[PDB]
């Protein structure tokens, strides 16, 4: 999976779903959290735009 | 070396269907994907064994052309839908069946005459609708034994006959690669079949009808 | 050699001055790749020559974009030449004519 | 050294991490683009037909 | 004059070959032109850009 | 650019053909028509279609 | 099922280095199927014979030149690259070949042998042209199959070569190359069974009655991957 769109339907202004791409794959690189999403080894990258395709991410977390 | 080529094993089945899966190769050397890709292919579409609707006699039509009333498709239709029926014929060339029904509705292959001796592999394969309150047909429909697809070129009404079970095969050859080299080849080949065989042992005929010639040459 | 030219191949090279060109008329003396010697003969002469001219091939040597320039021979021992004719064959040259 | 492990290791790098390409010059947007990079032998960057 | 060559070679003066694809055998659709080019390699080799 | 021609041939329609005026039950079965080189490409024909 | 199986009826060696073979009768299909795997199989995978190194006397690089002779060394490997030698029954050998006096050298002046046997004695090396002049040299051959080209292979010795020796690229597969043919045939009073013509333009090493069976043989052992399934 690569394209975002589907994240950016929950997200809607696109600049907010970086900022929150990247707040949450921060919560899993630097602040030791693991994925909502089942991972499959993929990179904090996708696994973060994965975690959006859950429905369980907004930056209220 | 010399004679010790590399070997694949399947990767997966990688099943998607029991109509329709992706079994793949790896590694082949370079270029055999196409050479046993494309190789088994040709088996495949063209010279399997097997079963098929070859003839047919509605109640009382000498063309097809004649659209008699009472079906909601014309003839031309059901001489091809017919064609669709997959079917399996133990130990016989050819083999008539005899199929009718009634009321205002559909008609199936689940109401031929099921001789036990045949088996219509799929019942649920829908004929005709019947358009009527008296509407109701009758027909013999003739399956034959043959080989690979052969076209209308050869009261009866003539189809072409689709004696190979594989509704379509595929091929691809992609990229593989080692410790220390990426010139080799995978292969996938994708096929999809009507259900008289599982793919994953259709290609095991197929691989071996491909054997059999080569039987009198391996040393 | 291109199979199509147009016939300034025999030109270009030979004036281009990289194919060794025979000074004078004579016969091959020697060859080794190295060097080629002609002996020249006496209707071209010096008097008080010994009359025989040397050519010392240049072998591999970078030109001034670094692709080699190696000089071949096209001549065998024993062979007639005449003034003008190619005796070695330059860069992208075969025979004396061009070919890049 | 070029150790035999070592591609193995890359081929987890890479494993989907966008490389961005760009002829120069680039007049608009669409002349940087990013891709993610599948790995070959030979010294040329395979481009997508299309793009 | 290059129909009145091709025709000295025994070679079709269409200049056209028929043509088949080595990955199956199959025959390419119409013929192709088939015949010797003069190429040449360019000093822009890539090793020295890489 | 062959992109689009390899489009433009494949969809043409050549009034003589191998295989003309038949009628089949799907895409596959056109496949399988054509690869097994029974129809060429641009012959005309009638299908079922969803 | 009806299938009528193949047999290597004929063969033609047409000259020392070109063959036909036919393999009859074949069922539908079978006669481009075999007819192009075949094909494919004999130009990648015919195992063959190359030289491989070669060790002059007095030389040091490819690049140079000896006295009295009409070739740039280089021009003598891409000679001796072409030429093409059975070996009984070994991995490798080494030719020594010398020659002195004035002329041609050529494949006949190599040192023979039983186990060895070289498909064209002419096949020419340089010209000597001096009357003092010599080369003594040790072609190493070795067998193989497709092509090694020698900058991977001495990155695959991993020991340092020593100085004066030459590398030669290694081209082993000994098939230049195939075509294929299908037609009818008389046979059981009945229409189309395919007389295949495979025919073949070689080296020299190798006779097709092995050639084509070795390549059935590594068909069928691919293959078996497909039935084992």
């Amino acid at each position: 999976r690569v394209t975002v769109q589907d994240a950016v339907e929950k997200i809607g202004n696109r600049f907010d779903l970086v900022l929150v791409a990247a707040r949450r794959a921060r919560q899993m690189q630097v602040g030791g959290k693991d994925p909502l999403v089942p991972e499959e080894n993929d990179k904090t990258t996708v696994i973060a735009l994965r975690e959006i395709e859950e429905g369980l991410i907004n930056n209220q977390i | 070396s010399v004679t010790e080529f590399l070997k694949p094993r399947l990767v997966d089945i990688e099943q998607v269907s029991s109509t329709h899966a992706k079994v793949t190769l790896e590694p082949l050397e370079r270029g055999f994907g196409h050479t046993l890709g494309n190789a088994l292919r040709r088996i495949l579409l063209s010279s399997m064994p097997g079963c098929a609707v070859t003839e047919v006699e509605i109640d009382g039509v000498l063309h097809e052309y004649s659209t008699k009333e009472g079906v909601q498709e014309d003839i031309l239709e059901i001489l091809l839908n017919l064609k669709g029926l997959a079917v399996r014929v133990q130990g016989k060339d050819e083999v008539i069946l005899t199929l009718n029904k009634s009321g205002i509705g559909p008609v199936t292959a689940a109401d031929i005459t099921h001789d036990g001796d045949v088996e219509i592999v799929k019942p649920q394969h829908v004929i005709c609708h019947l358009t009527d309150e008296n509407a109701s047909i009758s027909m013999r429909i003739k399956v034959q034994r043959g080989r690979g697809y052969v076209p209308a070129s050869t009261g009866r009404l003539l189809v072409d006959a689709c004696y190979s079970p594989v509704e379509r095969i595929a091929y691809n050859v992609e990229a593989a690669r080692v410790e220390q080299r990426t010139d080799l080849d995978k292969l996938v080949i994708e096929m999809e079949t009507n259900g008289t065989i599982d793919p994953e042992e259709a290609i095991r005929r197929a691989a071996t009808i491909l054997a059999e010639q080569l039987e009198a040459f391996v040393d | 050699k291109p199979l199509v030219g147009t016939g300034m191949e025999r030109a270009v090279a030979v004036d281009s001055g990289v194919t060794a060109v025979a000074k004078r008329g004579g016969v091959v003396q020697y060859v080794d790749a190295s060097r080629i010697v002609i002996k020249v003969n006496e209707d071209e002469m010096y008097p008080g020559e010994a009359g025989i001219d040397i050519y010392n091939l240049t072998k591999y040597t970078r030109s001034n974009q670094n692709t080699c320039i190696n000089q071949m021979p096209c001549v065998s021992l024993g062979e007639p030449v005449e003034r003008g004719d190619v005796l070695a064959d330059g860069p992208s040259t075969d025979l004396g004519e061009l070919a890049l | 050294r070029e150790e035999a492990v070592v591609w193995d290791i890359l081929d987890e790098v890479i494993r989907e991490h966008p490389v961005l390409l760009n002829r120069a010059p680039t007049l608009h947007r669409l002349g940087i683009q990013a891709f993610e990079p599948v790995l070959i032998e030979g010294k040329a960057i395979q481009l997508h037909p299309l793009v | 004059e290059i129909k009145e060559l091709l025709k000295l070679g025994d070679l079709p003066t269409s200049g056209q070959i028929r043509l088949y694809d080595g990955r199956t055998g199959e025959q390419f659709e119409r013929p192709v032109t088939v015949g010797y080019m003069y190429m040449l390699k360019l000093n822009h080799l890539v090793d020295d850009k890489m | 650019q062959d992109v689009v021609l390899g489009l433009y041939y494949m969809t043409r329609d050549c009034v003589n053909a191998k295989g003309e005026g038949m009628v089949l039950t799907g895409p596959k079965e056109a496949e399988r028509l054509y690869r097994s080189g029974l129809a060429s490409l641009h012959a005309r024909v009638k299908v079922r279609i969803t």
